[PDB]
């Protein structure tokens, strides 16, 4: 799962 | 001491609304009742928020105040027959409720021990229809963080800019933003409403035609709707900027029927990993292929006709994040905006930019 | 291994939902699927009970059997669009489900490893309308015990005698009994159906016109309704002699409007002890006074006009038990039969002796 | 609470 910021 | 007689139906909805914020101390399980100049005020609090209801008194009354167990008093009033006259007075440290041949004696705690919320000044005020506040909350609520260590993400951002009011909810992986025109020039202000405040604010919207009056201070928020006043403390933190995560210059655009897309992701999800929920999307000319597999080597494959002309691409997503967006949208067609497999995707109604959803992919 | 079938979604949904009704063993999480002579059989089991559904196959098919994860298969079928044709075949140790451009590959466990329920012979059989079985269960189910150490109370008694079928349920404090004429002479027999069996038996009654066929063995019960066969083990215990506990000759009789009585007990209940639920009834000439108090010294009082001519009396009851009876009765007036403050009370519809409820009082 | 039996 990738982070938005 | 305090005395009032009121028709059941004039007390019911007020009692239901004030029991909303409802303990660490027994007094928080009570409602504060106050009779003053033709009005009965009812107050419920959890120390972080409070709900006040005002009921006009047309029958004889005497001023005063007391605190009474909230659930017990509401249950008695609800339990009485339609059209019942509810007569209330104090007798020592007990509250007496009489209607027909039904008599109740409830324990009380002094009105002087009821927690008062600290006085504050509003810095920004505006009026908006209830349906507008309902749409703003519903469009974004699911995206709020569920008990994150970054406490500021556990709430919802309320931001005024120009003539617009916007709500923003994010968990660091997925984001929701809704903006609505309010027709009043406002100072630029941003506040974070806690999770419980958002729920209470949503629960207070009866779905009628009474407008909502909003007042926002430095550490508090107040919403006025008819004869109800809801007040909540604000989250003392700094929310991130939704603008920074919006895809910059998307080179890929996909359009599809919302129901067919939702149903295909719902079926694929069955065979996705139970903890990780990973699904793979294969975008090609006017086609979307969705695949899922789990540790027991089970596999789902969904092939759909979509509108897509860009370069072929594979991208991974947490299927629950995609399904949450598709369930929040209530439109015929959705539009998906993409760049690459390692960058955020924007999802929105193909015929409305009022709500935008941003989902980070999975490797 | 060569099992093949195509069936319309809507002909699978209710059968799939019914068989998923009954883990620790992986195979118990699966449904057994069998294709044989124009029929698809679906079986779900928890070892104590099993549900079998038979689906007629009008489209081409090939015989065979397999086991597939129940919830996953049902969710796929439910998740497909209305009117979808569901094509099923085996490919190695995987079950392939295809519909439109949706493809699913599910893990399988051999049909030969699926637990078969032990063979038994029925000793009593009878046919009943579904509505009769529904009324017998609904009239008494709330009175069954909740995980009581007297395990035989956690189920429901099914008793045949003459041309009658009766259900009895009790927790040792309150009892319910319902008797229904069945129009067939039966041997005298008594069995205890477990709580989960009663729930499954009730859930299987679609509310249609198909009759229910009941077969009762020494340690098992079987119910056939339309294309569903439900089998359950019986509770290996002895039910108490409920005939002993019905008031034989009560000297006091009270009649009241059900709605007004239920609402007054509901309001009184608010101020009763949260764990003990004790309320006091004071019976006097054409009057009922209901009182409740809790450890906080809060008090509720309800005064009602009733039909009563006997001696004055005070009696204590668990209000939840009284309210359970009033909610089970769906009549204008109720009748209460009493003796004294330390003896059971019988409650029933003032115009029907089909269902009787017996509540033991509390010490006041 | 009294017992039936
Ligand atoms: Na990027």
């Amino acid at each position: 799962q990738a982070d938005l910021f | 001491a305090m005395k009032f007689t009121v028709e059941r139906e004039h007390l019911l909805k007020p009692l239901q609304q004030v029991s909303g914020p409802l303990p660490t101390l027994p007094i928080l399980g009570n409602l504060l009742l106050q009779v003053a100049d033709g009005t009965l005020s009812l107050t419920g609090t959890d120390l972080e928020m409070e709900m006040v209801a005002r009921v006009a008194l047309v029958q004889p009354h005497e001023p005063g105040a007391t605190t009474v167990p909230a659930r017990k008093f509401f249950d008695i009033c609800r339990g009485l027959p339609e059209g019942a006259e509810i007569a209330v007075q104090l007798e020592g440290e007990r509250m007496l409720v009489r209607s027909g041949r039904s008599r109740f004696s409830l324990s009380t705690l002094p009105a002087a021990d009821f927690p008062n919320l600290d006085d504050w000044q509003s810095e920004v005020e505006f009026t908006l229809p209830q349906a507008t506040m309902k749409r703003l909350i519903e469009a974004t609520q699911f995206s709020m963080a569920h008990q994150d260590v970054r406490y500021y993400l556990n709430g919802m951002l309320f931001e005024t800019e120009g003539e617009e009011l916007r709500t923003v909810a994010t968990d660091g992986h997925r984001l929701a933003v809704c903006s609505m025109p309010i027709g009043q020039s406002l100072p630029s202000h941003s506040v974070i409403v806690p999770r419980k405040g958002v729920i209470e604010l949503m629960r207070m919207l009866d779905g009628g035609d009474n407008p909502l009056r909003v007042q926002i201070g430095s550490n508090n928020i107040r919403a006025h709707v008819g004869d109800f006043i809801f007040t909540s403390k604000l989250v003392d933190g700094r929310f991130p900027d939704y603008r920074r995560v919006l895809p910059k210059n998307p080179d890929k655009h996909l359009e599809a029927g919302c129901d067919l897309l939702k149903q295909a992701f719902a079926r694929a999800a069955i065979l996705s990993n139970e903890k990780f929920r990973g699904v793979r999307l294969y975008v090609s000319e006017n086609q979307l292929k969705i695949t899922a597999n789990n540790p027991e080597q089970e596999e789902a494959e969904e092939i759909l006709d979509v509108t897509y002309s860009g370069a072929e691409m594979e991208i991974g997503f947490n299927v629950s994040y995609v399904l949450d967006v598709l369930n929040a949208l209530k439109c015929e067609n959705v539009r998906m905006m993409l760049t690459d497999s390692v960058s955020s995707v924007q999802i929105e109604d193909a015929a409305s930019q009022s709500a935008a959803y941003v989902v980070m992919p999975m490797r």
